[PDB]
């Protein structure tokens, strides 16, 4: 019998109770993105990595949703290796942010895709 | 001229050459007639009286126009095997239907029909609801884009769980037993179906402790949480003081049993939710009284078109491999009729009619009942991402309680979802994902074998 | 010891031993298991899953005492037939239920079981309510003595008429059809339950048009008159407005559909006729769908006694010679449970439990549809002068109109009330008492020869 | 791909092929460009300033679906006569549109094309109201039969009178006047559109010493009578 | 009028008498500047596009965006309501996060006009 | 009363509340010098396509919007002319703001006269 | 396609996307608002340089709006470097402090500048 931790187990969703995505396991997952005709893009965060309610606590009302765009959602794109390069892009801007990749069909408009590519060492 | 006394129903009742118009409610309908009824005759008799037709001649019928309000038998389909069964459309003309009220429809359709001594047995199988109708509805109180962007969860099913026992805890074990189950994983916990307001717990209490639970995993996840607080009550007055705390406490969900609480008051929760930025959950407890039988009853489509157009933001859809009966056809049928915006006639299906909801939002079908760990990659298969996974005795059922519990399901789903997203068969390698799975977390692997060799075939 | 794993439900479910007490509901479901299920074993699933089990073993049940929460199989009775049939005796805890719901009974008792794969078919044919369950609800608004001391009307069955068609009359024809009626002697027309609010006719425009044909038949006539105006609607606001604007009328009687409706709304709407003396008329419509078949739904009975614990003041009941399906006996049985205080088991009528409804009002059966003159000696002889007998067509049809259809309803009525208080025998004198009144009565005399010879035997 | 910068409404907005869905709602715009100005352009800026589209290109038209949301002229039909003047007929899809709303059909509609400088004139003809969108609406409280019904008014058309001067009437002589037209066979008389409350005559002043006049004059005459206030 | 082929109004002189009867704007030039902290320039507003088809959430993520680059403040489009595409409760919501977002980061007053 | 600018009477608002005028509508960087001085500071300028139409995306195309007014300001208090210096302040903006210069490349030139 | 950073650009409103202002560009400033004849006044914060909503969140309240005056507004003031001579003083005593210059209009009765004159090194 295993006791679950209450703490140093903070999650990003989609994929985050996996073991650490490869390069190869990334890649893969954008692969899926483009193959199911999605637009990526990314996302990133420096100060509230997780969900508080600080402005308002109404049902459905949640802070920390929205992370700032990088760039724009990356319409027109066919290959993953160029979604890889704007990740490393990002990391290399900064360093301590928290980066989503995610995917949108504009058709049910909704995103389709998201998971966690980047953390600070800590939080 | 009015002449007094009895006339068959197909005089009025049947027209073969009837063309159907968009804005008719249609209605395909397993009839077994008693020996020496024509099927004209037994037909006539269905569209009549769940229409405007009564057993003799009246003479008010001449002071309107039954060719603008009657409903019509305008096909009579034979059908294979059952003797001397088959498949009677009606037509009812958009004037007989009270807008945006499913008790209304439900009342004439299926009323009195049922219970004709001219008929052994009838079932309704599909309505063709029109567009124009669907427009007077508000329909899901958000709808699957919506309940995502709230929740800010994408890219695969949400995870449920029922607290159990059923009925007997109190509301401090209950709020524990949430914390627990949601820290470990879970999106989602939920009261059972009759768990309301009892002598055991009381409902303020629960509601009070269990948005504790929430709001304690919720900080410790970093991920949004949610436990859905039952309004089911005997009165609307009842409903709504629930559904109000609820709205107090800031919580996102809430739950109502649509066939037990009925139309009326679900339509009022429904708006309710609208209003107040609440999810609605709901639960088809009765379902199976109504749609179990192939030859008696309504077929569980039309229930989940009811719902569509009353309200709910999630549905209870069957799991096909669980514990309650659910064919994978017919299921993927009334999956599309919940959630897509258009779906096309297909028999193979059970879809009798075209079906277009003119972006009335979509439902989230879920999956609960006797599914473990092992079930998995069929439900993933079965449902993809727009689908809630429900997991009672899955995750309360654990060696080592709710949070390795909710730990076991969230790993093997998300197992799942990486593998199929690689290009993996999940109908084919589901075994697979999961053994691999189990060598990196022993909370899955201990789940793996309490419930190997668990199966429901019948 | 907590041990994780599936065990069989017999073990904790099954207790042939067991005490029932007078504080729990009891229930008769008539279950049919898959080949190789023992009765034991499908009747303990029954009892689990309909109350505090589910399909594994939960940690969680240490934490309550599932020897005073869980349902029991305390008794199984094999069936003629094979099948494989039996009847499973069920006893639920008083503590289970929430008080004043019927929603929630229903949630437990009939939620989930009717759809599990180990049965083929499942019927609930009764439910002991006890005594201490049945004190938690208003029941009638009024009930069977207030409601004639009310009308001032005593020593016949009561006399009401459908307008018809079902549907399609305007508001102004609605009120002339419904004073031409009263004004002939019937005491009440109502709306056709599909009658809410509808383009080819609005509800209020409806409730004021008969209000003034109420009035005005009622100071023609010297006797008081009502129309059942439906508050039946899509929400629990909606129904409000209409029985608000009902009690702003000054008017006697109001109509809802408990079925399509909902239970939460059916409670609803008798508190408020209780709080602002309405009559409540409760229509049955959709019952068939559930209560038909023999092996599959839940027997009316069950869901009469549902209708008298939520509040109805009359509730439609059957014909037993019209043209919907009802044996003799097992209506005779039902109407007792309906109307009387105390109702012993009795098996001939379809009684399983003794019924005690600690003075609890009498509910008014409602026998409606296909009847006719000819069929009044008949439904005087099976209910007695507690009950309202319908006739929509029966009234609507006569080839003088409304006033003369109801004149010979009146006449037929009176002459088979003067006739058994004369020490005459309606079951064996019935047509002769009818031919006997048509010498005196030429309204009567014309709907007999319109009419003989129409009957529903099948 | 997002490609910044300014492009012809014609290309997004004027679709010749298109087929009216019975769920549109159809316009039919008189236009009149400015000299230079193609039809075929004039009516995709109708189109496109009344439902999704801008002067330039914005990215954010890829988050969703333009061919499912946006406004199409789909038929110019010239008008004979030579000031360049046009029936351009515009598409509006039903999920633009708020329930049971004309504010919000009107505002979507007939907001802001009307003063494109592009044109010289523009006049909205007629609008196809789709009947799953009018399905979203009340309507009349009545209508006709209803109210015929109500007033016991049958064969022959109903009878009014403005009580007049327009304004300046007190309310106790704006009730004389009332009751001496409905007492002679008119079914109704009404206030002016102007007669509000005003110092002159207050409202509800006006409504009492009107409704003492409708219930004298349908006393003695035995017809229904009214007085819209 | 048949006796007119057209006629326009060109301007109406407003009584002062008649102005006081009315409460005018619910707050005015200054009061809003003075509420808003902002002087000595125009404000700068931009319109949310498409005009219509956006869902609530991308509608509160192109107003984050907007707003965190130096506008004081973004706006529905004036035929955005409430439509099957977005329902109002959900839009307001969202853009309410939008604004608290991209105020606490430029430490500028934002608004979003609802 | 000015006939010249078609006021036709004199108008006395009594102290009733003045409104913010808001120019919108095909506007963009370019316009600006133009608009700060035909309308002042008591304005709102509204760029709708002029924001969510610039090439980098929407907090690019505020701070293009932003620095473009702002340059506008400072150039009228330190005693330039916006009705005959207008492109040369952008210009000189531009070489510090690189998200003016990617608005000022996509809009140069675009005008509406007609 | 360069991204705007969304950490370490904290605005003071009017004038501050420009680059900082000399001494001689602050000095114009002080000139236009003399020249329109507008009254100068300082105002200095040491605690919250940014607005808040600690004591209220209905529509229209923040706190952090109101600064701290230093001195009186300068009336009859006719010279824009005694305004600058008092910019000295409030940064000489205040090294740390926020500190605007803002113009007041009397007959308007609304202040028709405000801009950022000194600030903390690290905020
Ligand atoms: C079930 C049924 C009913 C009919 O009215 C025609 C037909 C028999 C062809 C049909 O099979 C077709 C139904 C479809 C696809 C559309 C409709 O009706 O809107
Ligand atoms: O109580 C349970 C099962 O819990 P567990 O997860 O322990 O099996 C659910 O409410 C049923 O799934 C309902 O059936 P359906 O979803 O078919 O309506
Ligand atoms: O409209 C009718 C029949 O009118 P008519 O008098 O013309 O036959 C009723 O709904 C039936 O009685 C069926 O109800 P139930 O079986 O519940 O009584
Ligand atoms: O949506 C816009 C223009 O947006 P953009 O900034 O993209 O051109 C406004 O409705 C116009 O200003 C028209 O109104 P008016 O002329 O009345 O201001």
């Amino acid at each position: 019998m295993q006791v679950w931790p209450p703490i140093g187990k903070k999650k990003f969703e989609t994929l985050s109770y996996l073991p650490p995505l490869t390069r190869d396991q990334l890649l893969k997952e954008v692969e899926y993105l483009l193959r199911k005709g999605w637009v990526p893009c990314l996302e990133f965060e420096l100060k509230k990595g997780f969900v508080y309610r600080e402005h308002n606590k109404s049902p459905g009302y949640y802070d920390g949703r929205y992370w700032t765009m990088w760039k724009l959602p990356m319409f027109g794109t066919t290959d993953a290796s160029q979604v890889l390069k704007e990740l490393d892009e990002v990391k290399k801007a900064y360093p301590r942010a928290f980066v989503r990749i995610i995917g949108f069909d504009n058709v049910r408009q909704v995103q389709c895709i998201s998971f966690i590519a980047h953390t600070p060492a800590g939080y | 001229g009015f002449k007094a006394g009895v006339k068959d129903y197909k005089l009025t009742y049947y027209t073969p050459d009837y063309q159907t118009k968009d804005t008719d409610i249609l209605a395909a309908f397993r009839v077994t007639p008693q020996p020496g009824v024509p099927p004209e005759e037994a037909g006539a008799a269905v569209a009549a009286e769940s229409s405007t037709g009564t057993w003799t001649t009246v003479w008010t019928d001449g002071l309107t126009s039954l060719d603008r309000y009657k409903g019509r038998c305008y096909e009579i389909e034979p059908v294979p095997g059952e003797d001397n069964q088959f498949i009677a459309y009606v037509a009812y003309p958009l004037d007989l239907f009270e807008e945006g009220s499913v008790t209304n429809m439900f009342t004439s359709i299926v009323g009195n029909v049922f219970g004709f001594k001219a008929l052994r047995a009838l079932r309704l199988e599909d309505l063709r609801i029109p567009y124009a109708y669907v427009k007077t509805f508000q329909g899901p109180p958000h709808g699957i884009q919506v309940e995502r962007d709230k929740l800010n969860k994408y890219g695969r099913p949400l995870l449920g769980c029922t607290i159990k026992p059923k009925l007997g805890l109190s509301a401090k074990n209950y709020g524990r037993a949430v914390y627990e189950c949601l820290r470990g994983g879970l999106d989602f916990t939920k009261d059972d179906e009759n768990v309301n307001s009892q002598p055991f717990m009381r409902w303020r209490d629960r509601f009070l402790f269990c948005a504790e639970a929430i709001y304690k995993s919720q900080a410790e996840t970093g991920e949004i949480k949610g436990h859905y607080l039952n309004a089911t009550a005997g009165t609307c007055e009842e409903m709504l003081k629930r559904a109000v705390f609820a709205r107090e406490l800031g919580v996102p969900i809430v739950m109502h049993d649509y066939l037990t609480g009925g139309f009326t008051a679900n339509t009022t929760l429904s708006h309710y939710c609208r209003d107040n930025g609440l999810l609605l959950h709901i639960h088809r407890a009765m379902h199976a009284v109504i749609d179990r039988q192939k030859n008696h009853g309504m077929h569980f489509r039309v229930l989940a078109k009811a719902l569509r157009l009353s309200g709910g933001d999630h549905i209870h859809a069957g799991t096909v491999v669980g514990k309650l009966e659910g064919e994978r056809e017919i299921t993927l049928g009334f999956v599309d009729l919940l959630r897509d915006d258009y779906i096309k006639k297909d028999r193979s299906r059970g879809i009798y009619f075209t079906q277009d909801w003119v972006s009335l939002p979509g439902v989230i079908p879920v999956a609960s009942g006797g599914i473990h760990v092992w079930h998995m990659p069929a439900l993933t298969e079965i449902f993809g991402d727009d689908s809630v996974l429900q997991f009672g005795g899955g995750t309360l059922g654990h060696p080592w309680g709710n949070a390795p519990g909710a730990v076991a399901n969230r790993v093997a789903l998300e197992a799942c979802v990486q593998a199929r997203n690689e290009g993996r068969d999940l109908a084919r390698e589901g075994n697979a994902i999961i053994r691999e799975a189990c060598k990196w977390s022993p909370e899955l692997a201990a789940a793996c074998e309490v419930w190997k060799e668990i199966k429901f075939e019948f």
